[PDB]
């Protein structure tokens, strides 16, 4: 709990953690598929120029 | 005998000419096919260079 009670806060402030585990997890799995799938589209796009 | 064997291989050949002629038709319409299918851009080039060949 990152916060005293009774206390100002602004919008945005970060006020618990609810042990990510399963969201660090599928993040990881849809970043890695980012990273072979804008590789795919960067190879693509040098060689569309010389319609390779 | 020579002349019956001239004859009948001129008899053959413009046969092969004219069977020669309807391939070349043929991969002529092939060629144009895919160079239509290059300027719209489904094909690439290295398809159309193979037609090309």
């Amino acid at each position: 709990r990152l916060f005293k009670e009774g206390s100002d806060v602004k919008a945005g402030q970060q006020l618990y953690q609810i042990d990510p585990a399963t969201y660090e997890a599928d993040y990881q799995s849809a970043q890695a598929n980012l990273a072979s799938t804008q590789e795919q589209a960067q190879r693509y796009k040098l060689l569309v120029a010389d319609q390779a | 005998a020579s002349v019956a064997t001239a004859y009948l291989t001129l008899k053959a050949d413009q046969a092969q000419l004219q069977l020669t002629k309807d391939t070349l038709g043929t991969y002529q319409k092939s060629f144009d096919l895919t160079q239509r299918s290059y300027d719209v851009g489904v094909a690439s080039a290295l398809d159309l260079r193979q037609a090309q060949t």
